[PDB]
RNA sequence: GUCCGAACCCACUUCAGUUGAAAAUGGAGGGGAUGAGUUGUGGAUAGGGGUGAAAGGCCAAUCAAACACCGUGAUAGCUGG
RNA sequence: CCCUAAACCGACACUGGUGGAUAGGUAGAGUAUACCGAGGCGAUCGAGUGAAUCGUGGUGAAGGAACUCGGCAAAAUGCCC
RNA sequence: GUAGCGAAAUUCCUUGUCGGGUAAGUUCCGACCUGCACGAAUGGAGUAACGAUUUCCCUACUGUCUCCACCAUGAACUCGG
RNA sequence: CUCGAUGUCGGCUCGUCGCAUCCUGGGGCUGGAGUCGGUCCCAAGGGUUGGGCUGUUCGCCCAUUAAAGCGGCACGCGAGCUGGGUUCAGAACGUCGUGAGACAGUUCGGUCCCUAUCCGCUGCGCGCGGAGGAAUCUUGAGAAGGGCUGUCUUUAGUACGAGAGGACCGAGACGGACUGACCUCUGGUGUGCCAGUUGUUCUGCCAAGAGCAUGGCUGGUUGGCUACGUCGGGUUGUGAUAACCGCUGAAAGCAUCUAAGCGGGAAGCACGCUUCAAGAUAAGGGUUCCCACAGGAGUGUUCCUGGUAAGGUCCCCGAGAGAUGAUCGGGUUGAUAGGCCAGACGUGGACGCAUCGUAAGGUGUGGAGCUGACUGGUACUAAUAGACCGAGGACUUUCA
């Protein structure tokens, strides 16, 4: 099949506006010495650590 | 252990078997490995089965582990270092932690690593 | 769950002899004949045991009048008066489906401890 | 299960050796015949000395199916060849003898003569 | 308008029994557990007669304040599920009353209602029994096609209600006239002769047979 | 100008492709496979002509008369503007 | 320097076409096929996910051409003595 | 219009008629001749062997079908380019 | 009307509609002993088979069936399939033509593309609204599905009939087809599990194994999915009616089913059964929870910002869910998944050792070893840590 007619501006924009992305949320690193933003349930790219303030564990050597 | 339900890694179940076995071998070789989320979570059960089998050291057990792995050096590592490291552990010999994503293809990446500290 | 199993224990029986596929077995099956009832003996070779609790069942193959007849009995069925073991076979398979296409000397089973 | 074009052997001594199911009696659109079901057959092969000729349309009752048969007590019965027994149009055998084992489902108040002539009712 | 007895339970699975005629009967095992009357609906206040039953084990940290207040007014401990039973004898039910599987006897016919197992997006050949096309004889990439879906310039449209592919399963299904085989109330177990909708662990509503029996 | 069968040459059936991987192919089979075989290099035949185990086939990816340029801004009671 | 090609002929870094030489081991009659050697590659977007559906393979109770224009496709058969 | 052949790759009527095959055969095969409109090197009638030719039948064999189910995969589907 | 293209036969698939009804339901008249019929009134709810021949429609035939209805929808349906027929180029036969060629004569062969924009339709979400914000359970305006039928037994050899023959109205049992759910049973599957085995390469070798050859090929096979499987379903009924049968009864001193009125009367109509359903913007109802925040402008406060309550989402572990969204469960106060331990299922006797045999191998130790989904335990691993959204006494009017 082929598009019979050129789609109107209103309809084209109605469909196109739904092509979008949500913002990445980010969470503050539990390490007091780092305090950076990292993905939830993900090792902090700055400190390379994971876990709560108390039981922190190194994950990435960075 | 349990099969993978969905489509297999590497475009073929035989290749998935090869991938999982090599990935477990590399995990045992290096202690830790960054291997994306799905591969790590699929290799975890096999790796823990192998570690549990290696927790008790007999010639028959070493041959059974060598059925997998197939690198006797890695078999020696598993039966000498990893095995005795888990004398008191009742399972859970490995852990997986997410790292981020790959820029090239947005693969969610994670590191799977054998437990290092002694339970006692 | 184990609730299913404890319910099954009410239906399971206890007087079942121990046997394997490959063993010669006479099953004393109760047959209803209108007002009458009878015990008819089905003698044959156990070719399969599909296990599991009260669902356990076993298949017996008989050669009668040049034709093979296979009967599948639930191991805990109340229609079975009793089970007799004649020979203990020496087989290598859990399911003796290959005996379907064998007759004569090629269809006979070695005895246990031979 | 016996459907149209299924070829069966004969447990009678009428001389017919092989039948071809032309129809399964018991209702429209009915697919299969089981132990004790009546079928319309044609005689594909017959003994030269006999009272039935090849190409004759007859009625038979199915005995000795190969597939399986369940019974209300949860047991199953299975044979190694699809057989049938010809009838005289009133529920009675055409032949005077029955060959091989016969299913118990024939003794559901219906085929008393066949069950009586049966060498073995399993 | 009809008086219905009812109880809530969980599908534990199936097994098999032998009845007194030595017949093998498939039985579904329903943990027809204790249900409590959380709320009674009357024509004066609600406009119809029905009884709301509870049933279910719930964690104290997973029950919210509105639910906790509802159960506190009912005077009972919180339950996971809440299902109503449209009965014309709702009045005879008092708030917080105890209901157990022994509400059904050894040979009552019942109707069992549950949500069927899901199948995802199913094809026409599966969710409607469509006969597709042949496997050979030139069939061109349409072996499981739905065939035609209408006529021509008249009506130049697809009629409403035509059966096509879609998501099948996970829906309210009631299976009727199942004869209860046995009830053991001291542990809340019901053996019902038949197969009931839903996966193991689903919630089931066991009501008196609407059509009484066969 | 035997038989079976790879290479090689072919193109019978089927499926896929059919804005293709490909302006004719791919997968699975299939015919010939010491012969009227197949193939490399160079050469010869040219447009009312060539060549053709002959289908009007082929003659530089559309041949009941190639292509290019010229007569030429051919002509068209026809269609469009 | 490429050269049974990503460098030539195909508009492409194109599942096509392209003449000759060398061409080991085991199973095998074999230059078929399977796994290997000398040697060379991992293929030029990926990561996931049990949807329908299409393509490509696999298996199947009982029946066995009732399919269909037609046994189309598939299955069976298959080698040596 | 002879030999021979004929409802034929030719027969309109036509599913001619009879016979065989099938439970049922507008096709088939053997006959009849009433050859619309056979016929003797545009050869007549036959013919072992040969045929990816056309047609009919038997057997074996099977997802062709009764009646589909399930498995794995390249697309489809979600995310990044 | 369409030639700057409206693709032309039959089958397949999917239906939908009409009734001029094939079956099943009801009723009159019969040239209606019974049994059956044949007429033509009602009636479209459901059902209306599989094959042989032919490209066929048609038609004939075989075997059934309660019956094998007739028609419309571009002689329904080729951006759904089929290409056998038709209607291209090849060739042959007959006939016609001097010939090139022709033939609603025949014969063999013969390319058929499309990634869906709009409406339509099957599903599934996001948003906003439902005059505060929420959580749960609901009513049903309205919508959809479902509606088939046989045989036998009994009434009863009763009624009827000269006999032979053989009922109505009821009662019971067992089926076919269709269909919903489902996996206990049976069957199938099986890229997991166990086992055997061929060729070959490898782990130095023995021993024990690994890779590849379709999972190399075979024998099995739990879970899941499924039908060929097992459970259930159609109904028992209610109301108003069709044809029709009536009651009372005039106009018309009688009569008349009708003019006043009342009653019977079908699988059809509407309910009964099942399912969806308040976007039913008419946005419903019950029960429960949270609460009169803060700061600005302001012009009756208005309205815009900001932090919250009840509550919810994101994220993570999952499956009873699933294309993706969604749905449901769990998230340390925790059994959600994996692992671990035990069991069951499955396979069928591991390695090692002993012993027997020249050897291939046999026996024992030992229902061994291995082992997924199923079951029960167990925090060993990961469900860290955190963010974000979300009312304000909630517009106005009148009542009480
Ligand atoms: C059996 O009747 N059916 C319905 C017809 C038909 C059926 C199958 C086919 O395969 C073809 C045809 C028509 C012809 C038309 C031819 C024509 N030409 C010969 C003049 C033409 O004009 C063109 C063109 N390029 O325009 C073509 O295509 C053409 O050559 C060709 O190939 C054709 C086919 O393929
Ligand atoms: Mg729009
Ligand atoms: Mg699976
Ligand atoms: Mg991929
Ligand atoms: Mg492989
Ligand atoms: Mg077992
Ligand atoms: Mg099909
Ligand atoms: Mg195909
Ligand atoms: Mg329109
Ligand atoms: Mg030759
Ligand atoms: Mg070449
Ligand atoms: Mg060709
Ligand atoms: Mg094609
Ligand atoms: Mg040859
Ligand atoms: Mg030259
Ligand atoms: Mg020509
Ligand atoms: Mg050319
Ligand atoms: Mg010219
Ligand atoms: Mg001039
Ligand atoms: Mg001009
Ligand atoms: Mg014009
Ligand atoms: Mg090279
Ligand atoms: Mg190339
Ligand atoms: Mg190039
Ligand atoms: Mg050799
Ligand atoms: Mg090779
Ligand atoms: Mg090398
Ligand atoms: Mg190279
Ligand atoms: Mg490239
Ligand atoms: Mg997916
Ligand atoms: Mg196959
Ligand atoms: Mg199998
Ligand atoms: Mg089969
Ligand atoms: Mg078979
Ligand atoms: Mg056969
Ligand atoms: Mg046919
Ligand atoms: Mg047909
Ligand atoms: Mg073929
Ligand atoms: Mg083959
Ligand atoms: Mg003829
Ligand atoms: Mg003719
Ligand atoms: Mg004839
Ligand atoms: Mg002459
Ligand atoms: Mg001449
Ligand atoms: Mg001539
Ligand atoms: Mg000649
Ligand atoms: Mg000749
Ligand atoms: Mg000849
Ligand atoms: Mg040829
Ligand atoms: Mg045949
Ligand atoms: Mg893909
Ligand atoms: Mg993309
Ligand atoms: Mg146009
Ligand atoms: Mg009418
Ligand atoms: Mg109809
Ligand atoms: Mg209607
Ligand atoms: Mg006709
Ligand atoms: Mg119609
Ligand atoms: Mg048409
Ligand atoms: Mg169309
Ligand atoms: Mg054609
Ligand atoms: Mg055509
Ligand atoms: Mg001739
Ligand atoms: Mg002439
Ligand atoms: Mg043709
Ligand atoms: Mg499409
Ligand atoms: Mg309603
Ligand atoms: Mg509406
Ligand atoms: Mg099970
Ligand atoms: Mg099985
Ligand atoms: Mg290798
Ligand atoms: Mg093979
Ligand atoms: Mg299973
Ligand atoms: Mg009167
Ligand atoms: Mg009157
Ligand atoms: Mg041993
Ligand atoms: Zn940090």
């Amino acid at each position: 099949a082929v598009p019979k007619r050129k789609m109107s501006r209103s309809n084209t924009r109605h469909r196109r506006s739904q092509w979008k992305t949500v913002a990445t949320k980010l969470v503050t690193c539990a390490n007091p010495a780092c305090g950076e933003k990292h993905l939830p349930h993900t090792a902090c790219p700055s400190c390379g650590g994971y876990g709560p303030r108390g039981d922190r564990r190194q994950v990435v050597e960075a | 252990p349990k099969p993978t339900k969905g489509p297999r890694l590497g475009g073929s179940p035989a290749h998935e078997r090869i991938i999982l076995r090599n990935l477990a071998s590399q995990l045992f070789e290096h202690g830790r490995v960054v291997t994306t989320v799905t591969k790590a979570k699929r290799v975890r059960p096999l790796a823990e089965k192998l570690i549990n089998r290696a927790k008790t050291d007999t010639v028959a057990n070493r041959r059974f582990v060598n059925r997998t792995i197939t690198d006797r050096g890695i078999v020696h590592i598993l039966f000498t270092e990893i095995g005795p490291r888990m004398e008191g552990r009742d399972g859970g010999y490995t852990r997986v932690t997410r790292i981020g994503i790959r820029k090239g293809d947005n693969a969610p990446m994670a590191v799977i690593e054998v437990i290092s500290d002694k339970v006692a | 769950s184990n609730i299913i199993d404890e319910i099954d224990k009410a239906s399971m029986r206890d007087d079942i002899p121990e046997f394997r596929p490959g063993d010669s077995v006479k099953v004393h099956v109760k047959v209803v004949e209108g007002s009458r009832t009878r015990v008819q003996v089905f003698s044959g070779i156990v070719i399969s045991r599909t296990g599991g609790g009260v669902q356990e069942s076993f298949t017996v193959r008989k050669l009668s009048f040049g034709t093979g007849v296979e009967r599948t009995f639930p191991l805990h069925s109340p229609i079975i008066d009793k089970i007799e073991v004649d020979r203990h076979g020496a087989v290598r398979r859990a399911k003796l489906y290959y005996l379907r296409g064998r007759r004569g000397k090629a269809a006979k089973i070695k005895e246990r401890g031979s | 299960m016996i459907q149209q074009e299924t070829r069966l052997k004969v447990a009678d001594n009428t001389g017919a050796k092989e039948l071809l199911c032309i129809r399964v009696l018991g209702g429209s659109k009915r697919r299969y015949a089981y132990l004790g079901d009546t079928i319309v057959c044609t005689v594909k092969d017959a003994i030269p000395g006999g009272n039935v000729k090849k190409g004759e349309v007859v009625k038979a009752v199915v005995v000795r199916t190969v597939k399986s048969h369940r019974r209300p007590d949860g047991s199953y019965i299975k044979f190694d060849e699809n057989a049938a027994v010809l009838l005289k149009g009133d529920g009675e055998p055409r032949g005077t003898r029955i060959f091989g084992p016969i299913a118990r489902e024939l003794r559901e108040k219906k085929f008393m003569r066949i069950v009586s002539l049966a060498p073995e009712v399993i | 308008e009809r008086t219905v007895k009812g109880v809530l339970g969980t599908k534990l699975g199936m097994t098999q029994l032998w009845d007194e005629h030595n017949r093998l009967v498939p039985v579904t095992v329903i943990q027809a557990g204790p249900c409590v009357v959380t709320q009674v609906r009357t024509p004066e206040t609600d406009g119809y007669s029905a009884v709301q039953l509870g049933y279910g084990a719930v964690k104290a940290k997973n029950v919210t304040k509105p639910e906790a207040g509802h159960f506190e007014k009912a005077g009972v401990t919180p339950r996971r599920h809440l299902v109503e039973l449209r009965t014309a004898d709702a009045s005879e039910y008092t708030l917080g009353q105890e209901i157990a599987a022994d509400v059904f006897s050894e040979s009552d016919f019942v109707d069992v209602t549950g949500t069927s197992k899901g199948k995802g997006t199913a094809g026409v050949m599966k969710r409607h029994g469509f006969g597709g096309l042949r496997a050979t004889h030139g069939v061109h990439r349409k072996h499981r096609s739905p065939g035609s879906i209408g006529g021509c310039s008249t009506p130049g449209k697809v009629i409403k209600g035509l059966r096509m592919a879609g998501r099948m399963g996970v829906e309210r299904v009631t299976v009727q006239n199942l004869q209860v085989h046995s009830v053991d109330a001291e542990r809340g177990i019901m053996l019902v002769r038949g197969a009931v909708p839903g996966p193991k662990g689903s919630l089931l509503v066991v009501r008196s047979a609407a059509k009484k029996a066969a």
